[PDB]
């Protein structure tokens, strides 16, 4: 049992761009061969949050989809992405299911997305009316309204665009610095080959 | 109406967190490099700050304060709607700025001549406090003395006599009797049960312990006037005022430079260990890594990379005009930095601990909402960075980390020389910082009249202070508009209330360190449970009431001169045994020009 139709890791944890945290990316992976180990070993990462399956088991299971959710967020809000989590990122801009079956894994990345002037091309949204579902995204621009009026969709008194940018900057202090964060979450409906750990005699 | 008013501080930040931080990093790129360039960038990112500053305001004024129930939205609110500037119409604002653009002008661009000898022209900061500092020469310093205030003081009265009228103007618009009062309300607390402080109580708490103070300062006035009198045996009187220009400096305010001539034993050397740090091959990144050891001993947070990667440490290695004067920054989003030109020597050295000591307390209350980002009080910020200096400074210290040799003794002579620099430092300050305060109050207040501002100003130096002018000026004249900090429009009650905060916090920490000894022989380096102490505070910023904050670290709310006294008890045990064959204490009447 040799193998070659390996699982594309590869890109998505070492992508040009990624996306905004208002407006993440889902990568579907299905039918095949992982291999988690050159994530859990690379010492490129500062975080590996695991809830359910562990960097231990991992390289052994087989699931039948795995995602990797992906965006862009300031530092401080690294430690929201959890199972549990409260707060502006956890509760309506990226939110976790309290039974979070994966792992939440994050890097620094100020020498490639902070900029001097200020990076403002990553977005979080500062206003909902409602929190998220898990794994809801919610990419709607209309005004968000905190008085007794819509005001016709324009920025006003209790008017807000819900959308504001990330000021990054390579001079930033730890926690104003701009962090990557892929999430994998793991499922498995109908047939577990469809993701696998490797294969030996 | 707090699901309104906590949704506006939320969109606040979001926008407030960055310009902030452009403005920020304007005013520091200006400083390390002093260019038109950086000088317009400053001045436009200003610009941008301060009418975002106008507009968020005028949004925040929407929400009334007794709507709000949280008390810290409550105080993020009050803090940006505040008024201020623009109460007043256009032209009042214009004219009022001309005047301060004006009065800082006269200041930093008033140079004085000797109409004996042109060459001796020159401004104060450079070259003309020299004179006032180190010159033995009664008349040599008369004249530097007087010509400050017949070329810069009187010039500078007129805006003064306008001023205080515009002052007053925007104060009452903001709701507040004056412009004194405007400034008191620092220290105000009101609505927090058990730690309310009202703005006239600061009044009271200065008059009351100043009363309390004075007689560590007639001691030490009696002394000074002792060894004054040897160096100036036809001029000082031994009951009376000493006349000001003696006293080492334009005003008189620090009696540092007389140390020279009352030195109590200057048979003894000094605790300098400046040669120390040179023969050990100390440069400034071994001065700033000492000071950060430090801090870390006692359980606060290293710095951070970003301050060891982008802090001025030192001057510029070639001819680049650059300011350092020494200062601790907290540039927004994090990023805290140092700017200074550190030289090898013991004042850098304890210089790198009192500005570090303001990051510190910046890098404790980073975590508060925008707005609430600063210290307790305006004299708290200093009263940390002096803690934090002056126990770095002790002999134990010093000889712990390699300073002072291994065979250093401490003795009983040593020991006094060493409190009565710091008592002339300290104590022959705080009458200078309060009568100048109590008189601007007055002043604003309209208690003392525009033809009577010099006649009070010097009574009252005589009969607080205890110095008398060389020459009887008129009303033409306004000693006190010569002074930095009033042509320069800075509230001055700061220092005291900071001194008086130094002690307390001292002997607090000193005694959670569980030391055995001396309160001036206090070190609490590596020791934590007086770091966690004070950090405890530190983390507040303004979300607290000062006099809570306070009461966390130090058993009190208020202040208290206790830890002063006894800090200095020793060497007022000394003078007070000294003294004998003096008089304690000074007349009114007496003048150096009296005939
Ligand atoms: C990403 O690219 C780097 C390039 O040095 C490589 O070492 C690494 O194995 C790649 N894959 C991942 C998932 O980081
Ligand atoms: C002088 O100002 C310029 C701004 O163009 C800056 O690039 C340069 O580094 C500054 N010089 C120093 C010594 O910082
Ligand atoms: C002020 O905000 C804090 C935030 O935790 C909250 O706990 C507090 O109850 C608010 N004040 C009032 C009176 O609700
Ligand atoms: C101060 O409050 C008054 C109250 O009406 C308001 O009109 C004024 O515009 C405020 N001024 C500033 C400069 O915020
Ligand atoms: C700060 O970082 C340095 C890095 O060498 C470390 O040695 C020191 O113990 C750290 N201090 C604290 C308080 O973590
Ligand atoms: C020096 O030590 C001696 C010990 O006998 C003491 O009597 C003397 O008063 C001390 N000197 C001073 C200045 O106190
Ligand atoms: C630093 O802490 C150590 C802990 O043993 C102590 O031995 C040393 O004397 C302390 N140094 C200073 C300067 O207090």
């Amino acid at each position: 049992p040799n193998i070659t139709n390996l699982c594309p890791f590869g890109e998505v944890f070492n992508a040009t761009r990624f996306a905004s945290v208002y407006a993440w990316n889902r990568k579907r992976i299905s039918n095949c061969v992982a291999d988690y180990s050159v994530l859990y070993n690379s010492a490129s990462f500062s975080t590996f949050k695991c809830y359910g399956v562990s960097p231990t088991k991992l390289n052994d299971l087989c699931f039948t989809n795995v995602y990797a959710d992906s965006f862009v967020i300031r530092g401080d809000e690294v430690r929201q992405i959890a199972p549990g989590q409260t707060g502006k990122i956890a509760d309506y801009n990226y939110k976790l299911p309290d039974d979070f079956t994966g792992c939440v894994i994050a890097w620094n990345s100020n020498n490639l997305d902070s900029k001097v002037g200020g990076n403002y091309n990553y977005l979080y949204r500062l206003f909902r009316k409602s929190n998220l579902k898990p794994f809801e995204r919610d990419i709607s621009t209309e005004i968000y309204q905190a008085g007794s009026t819509p005001c016709n969709g324009v920025e006003g008194f209790n008017c807000y665009f819900p959308l504001q940018s990330y000021g990054f900057q390579p001079t930033n202090g730890v926690g104003y610095q701009p962090y990557r964060v892929v999430v994998l979450s793991f499922e498995l409906l109908h047939a577990p080959a469809t993701v696998c750990g490797p294969k030996k005699s | 109406i707090e699901e309104q008013a906590k949704t506006f501080l939320d969109f606040f930040d979001s926008q407030a967190e960055d310009l902030f931080y452009q403005s920020s990093l304007a005013s520091w790129n200006y400083n390390t490099n002093i260019t038109e360039e950086n000088v317009q960038n400053m001045n436009n990112a200003g610009d941008k700050w301060s009418a975002f500053l106008k507009e968020q305001s005028t949004l925040a004024q929407m929400y009334p304060l007794q709507e709000i129930q949280n008390l810290t939205v409550k105080l993020q609110l009050q803090a940006l709607q505040q008024n201020g500037s623009s109460v007043l119409s256009e032209d009042k604002s214009k004219r009022l700025n001309t005047i301060l653009n004006t009065m800082s002008t006269i200041y930093s661009t008033g140079k004085v001549c000797n109409p004996d000898n042109p060459q001796e022209c020159l401004l104060l900061e450079p070259g003309l406090n020299e004179i006032m500092a180190n010159s033995l020469d009664y008349n040599e310093r008369l004249w530097a003395w007087e010509s400050w205030r017949s070329e810069v003081g009187k010039q500078l009265r007129p805006l003064y006599e306008e001023y205080v009228v515009l002052k007053n103007e925007m104060a009452r618009a903001n709701h507040y009797e004056d412009y004194g009062d405007y400034w008191r309300g620092d220290y105000e607390v009101n609505g927090v049960d058990g730690y309310d402080y009202s703005r006239g109580q600061l009044i009271e708490d200065v008059e009351h312990t100043f009363e309390e103070i004075k007689p560590l300062y007639e001691h030490l006035h009696a002394y000074v006037r002792a060894k004054l009198m040897n160096a100036y045996p036809s001029y000082i009187s031994p009951i009376g005022c000493l006349p000001a220009h003696l006293l080492g400096d334009m005003w008189g305010r620090f009696w540092t430079n007389l140390y020279s001539l009352t030195v109590p034993f200057g048979q003894k050397p000094n605790i300098d260990v400046t040669d120390a740090m040179v023969d050990q091959a100390w440069d400034a990144q071994r001065i700033f890594k000492e000071a950060e050891k430090f801090f870390v001993s006692v359980g606060l947070p290293n710095m951070t990379q970003g301050f060891w990667e982008n802090s001025m440490l030192t001057d510029p290695g070639n001819v680049q005009k650059a300011v350092c004067h020494p200062t601790a920054w907290d540039l927004g989003k994090g990023d805290f930095r140092i700017l200074m030109c550190t030289k090898v020597t013991m004042d850098d050295f304890l210089t790198a601990h009192h500005e570090m000591g303001h990051i510190q307390y910046d890098m404790a209350y980073a975590a508060q909402p925008f707005l609430l980002r600063n210290g307790a009080n305006e004299g708290f910020h200093e009263a940390v960075g002096e803690i934090m200096s002056l126990s770095a400074a002790t002999p134990k210290h010093l000889k712990s980390i390699g300073l002072l040799s291994p065979d250093f003794q401490e003795d009983n002579e040593t020991e006094i020389n060493f409190l009565l620099k710091q008592a002339l430092t300290i104590v022959g300050t705080l009458p200078f910082t309060y009568m100048l305060e109590k008189w601007r109050w007055m002043v604003f207040k309209g208690e003392i009249p525009k033809d009577q501002w010099m006649k009070k100003w010097w009574e009252m130096k005589r009969e607080i202070v205890g110095v008398v002018e060389p020459v009887p000026h008129d009303e033409t004249y306004c000693d006190p508009a010569s002074l930095f900090h009033v042509s320069n429009d800075y509230s001055f009650i700061r220092y005291y209330t900071r001194t008086l905060y130094q002690f307390q916090f001292q002997e607090a920490l000193c005694q959670a360190a569980k030391h055995e000894g001396p309160l001036h022989k206090c070190d609490i380096s590596n020791s934590t449970e007086a770091g966690q102490k004070l950090f405890n505070m530190l983390r507040l910023g303004k979300s607290e009431p000062w006099t809570l904050a306070l009461e966390n670290v130090v058993g009190a709310k208020n202040m208290n001169v206790r830890p002063l006294l006894n800090y200095f008890e020793p060497l007022f045990t000394w003078l007070k045994d000294q003294n004998k064959n003096s008089f304690v204490g000074w007349s009114t009447d007496w003048s150096p020009y009296a005939d």
